[PDB]
């Protein structure tokens, strides 16, 4: 349920 | 690790853009009133993402906990960043530099005109305080900390508790007004945390009535509810 935050958490 | 004034230092490198909105051509009403606010938290919350992750020790967190902690927060964050940007401006906030709001123009979105006097009175609050700069910074860290790799959070929420006092200290106020500047400040949390909660109720029943549209980022946080 969190696609979005998750890839702008793990994004460099 | 580093000390009370290198985290500071480090804080006020990681400090998020001011996102830039302009008012629409047309007289404001609800719908576009809420439209161009839900798009300015939506560009704001892509920033606090990146800011979140320049904290020391926030990416050595669990990912479980990262999530957790920016979806509690994140209202409170965007409201602490508005009442700084509104400090030295009574009667009005300042959402970006081309969207400056009279308190009166919030007459046209049901029910936010409430939540506008929360803010410009705690805003007023910190004004009185005469709120520095780098207190500011470390407030905003401990938002983020406190809103609930356990024992890495309490860690991390005790360093900017030192950062806040070794700032009060650096005033050179006596030792009663330091502790006394610390409980002032720490008491205005409180106050920050409701006006989250009531923006929250708000904009929930905002999207649950079709209002306003939300997208992306501000939609996922919001679906979380
Ligand atoms: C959440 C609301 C829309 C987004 C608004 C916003 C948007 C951006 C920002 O930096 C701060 C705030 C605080 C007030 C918020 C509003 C209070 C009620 C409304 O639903």
């Amino acid at each position: 349920r969190h696609p979005l935050l998750l890839r702008h958490l793990l994004q460099n | 690790a580093l000390s009370p004034e290198q985290l500071v230092l480090t804080l006020l490198e990681a400090e998020p853009p001011h996102v830039l909105i302009s008012r629409p051509s047309a007289p404001f009403t609800e719908a576009s009133m809420m439209m161009s606010l839900t798009k300015l938290a939506d560009k704001e919350l892509v920033h606090m993402i990146s800011w979140a992750k320049k904290i020391p020790g926030f990416v050595e967190l669990s990912l479980f906990d990262q999530v957790r902690l920016l979806e509690s927060c994140w209202m409170e964050v965007l409201m602490m960043g508005l009442m700084w940007r509104s400090i030295d401006h009574p009667g009005k906030l300042i959402f970006a530099p081309d969207l400056v709001l009279d308190r009166d123009e919030g007459k046209c979105v049901e029910g936010i005109l409430e939540i506008f006097d929360m803010l410009l009175a705690t805003t007023s609050r910190f004004r009185e305080l005469k709120l520095q700069h780098k207190e500011y910074l470390c407030v905003k860290a401990m938002i983020l900390l406190n809103s609930s790799s356990s024992r890495k959070l309490a860690h991390l929420l005790n360093a900017v508790t030192d950062a806040l006092v070794w700032v009060i200290a650096k005033s050179g106020i006596s030792s009663q007004q330091q502790s006394m500047r610390l409980a002032n400040l720490l008491m205005l949390l409180s106050h920050v945390r409701h006006a989250s909660n009531k923006g929250m109720e708000h904009l929930l029943n905002m999207k649950c009535k079709n209002v306003v549209p939300v997208y992306d980022l501000l939609l996922e946080m919001l679906n979380a509810h």
